[PDB]
């Protein structure tokens, strides 16, 4: 079974070094050439790095030219990445693939992904902030309400609708970025036969920095 | 460098149908020697790597279905499904893989056609807690709804406010395949001091005129 | 050790 394996990215500070591991598996390793190949967040995938199967060839596109080295260790069956001088456009998720030196029919094998993200952003916990419905719109059939988690670094968290059990009607919006600091925002629709006579509580995990929020949604 | 093109972006289709997406080098990825165009067909869904589809334009990869077929040579390339099914939708990306730099397009991706439905707007003013901590956000939600395509306008006292809204649209849902928007504006609790309504307005095909939400003070 | 086909 083709096994790439990659390990290696981490936050790291723009102007920086990081080196990457590929290891590969089922496989005669030394006769085959490899890349590395990235995604970007707008799912713009790109291409890095070639190295040929003895690592005498190595080919790069010039955005990471003279930036990046992709060398390999054909007795250890490991390829690597030396990314050096590290810019935020490069935070994406990088993928090692193997070239098909005999059936040249593209990227047939792909691993894992393992992700760099360059920013020179210090951790912080976010702000949960209860969003609770507002004019006499209130009772209908549905009343909805919501958690805003404004501005934390760096990314994950987990959002519920106490704990988890209420999971019909949310709606969880991406984290978008402003500036190093991100927001998150989900709602919830229930019943008007159901808040504010059971409670609803949003809660918030930011492990990065161990924060745990619950957030009631009152009137 | 081979610059790859992808048109359409989003394609909206219907289980059972015939679906065609284009793909265009800007140089021949015909190889004269093995007479063949090296032009790669990719498929990935999500959390997933890409997959192999239709290599050398054409030749399908086993295991990959008989709806699949790739057309097209020198510049212009063609992908072809013909009964579009559910496990489809997914975006597909064609790669030069003639010439090293090696170049992606940018993906079309498949996206499945639903009645109109509008926007649930519903607009919240700041929690006491925020607004404790000298921030005014307003949020808005406009849930549930379909085709795509929604403008948002915040209003401060019938005014258009530009700047200062943030705005984060989900992928369409699952289980019912529509779509949902939100819109924070972020103000000082100055301005929030100073103004006494904010409107949130907002456009579909679904509706003539802009859904207007408001709240006062 | 060969060169890469795309090259």
């Amino acid at each position: 079974e083709v096994q790439l394996v990659e390990s290696g990215g981490d936050l790291v500070k723009p102007g920086g070094s990081l080196k990457l591991s590929c290891a590969a598996s089922g496989f005669s390793f030394s006769s085959y050439g490899m890349s590395w190949v990235r995604q970007t967040p707008d799912k713009r995938l790109e291409w890095v790095a070639t190295i040929s199967n003895g690592g005498g060839y190595t080919y790069y596109p010039d955005s990471v030219k003279g930036r990046f080295t992709i060398s390999r260790d054909n007795a250890k069956n490991t390829l690597y990445l030396q990314m050096s001088s590290l810019k935020s456009e490069d935070s994406a998720m990088y993928y090692c693939a193997r070239r098909e030196r005999y059936d040249e029919n593209g990227f047939a094998y792909w691993g894992q992904g393992t992700l760099v993200t360059v920013s020179a952003a210090k951790t912080t916990a976010p702000s949960v902030y209860p969003l609770a419905p507002v004019c006499g719109d209130t009772t209908g059939s549905s009343v909805t309400l919501g958690c805003l988690v404004k501005g934390y670094f760096p990314e994950p968290v987990t959002l519920t609708w106490n704990s988890g059990s209420l999971s019909s009607g949310v709606h969880t919006f991406p984290a978008v970025l402003q500036s190093d600091l991100y927001t998150l925002s989900s709602s919830v629709t229930v019943t008007s036969s159901t808040w504010p006579s059971q409670s609803i509580t949003c809660n918030v995990a930011h492990p990065a920095s161990s924060t745990k929020v619950d957030k009631k949604i009152e009137p | 460098d081979i610059v790859m093109t992808q048109s359409p972006s989003s394609l909206t289709v219907t289980a059972g149908e015939k679906v065609t997406m284009s793909c265009t080098s800007s140089q021949s990825l015909f190889n004269s020697g093995k007479q063949k165009n090296y032009l790669t067909w990719y498929q990935q869904k999500p959390g997933q790597p890409p997959k192999v589809l239709i290599y050398w334009a054409s030749t399908r990869e086993s295991g990959v279905p008989d709806r699949f077929t790739g057309s097209g040579s020198g510049t212009d390339f063609t992908l072809t499904i013909s009964s579009v099914q559910a496990e489809d939708l997914a975006v597909y990306y064609c790669q030069n893989d003639y010439s090293n730099p090696l170049t992606f397009g940018g993906g079309t991706k498949l996206e499945l056609k639903r009645a109109d439905a509008a926007p649930t707007v519903s607009i919240f003013p700041p929690s006491s807690e925020q607004l404790t901590s000298g921030g005014a956000s307003v949020v808005c939600f406009l849930n549930n709804f379909y085709p795509k395509d929604i403008n948002v306008k915040w209003k401060i006292d019938g005014s258009e406010r530009q700047n200062g809204v943030l705005n984060s649209w989900t992928d369409q849902d699952s289980k019912d395949s529509t779509y949902s928007m939100s819109s924070t504006l972020t103000l000082t609790k100055d301005e929030y001091e100073r103004h006494n309504s904010y409107t949130c307005e907002a456009t579909h095909k679904t509706s003539t005129s802009p859904i207007v939400k408001s709240f006062n003070r | 050790d060969v060169p890469d086909y795309a090259s």
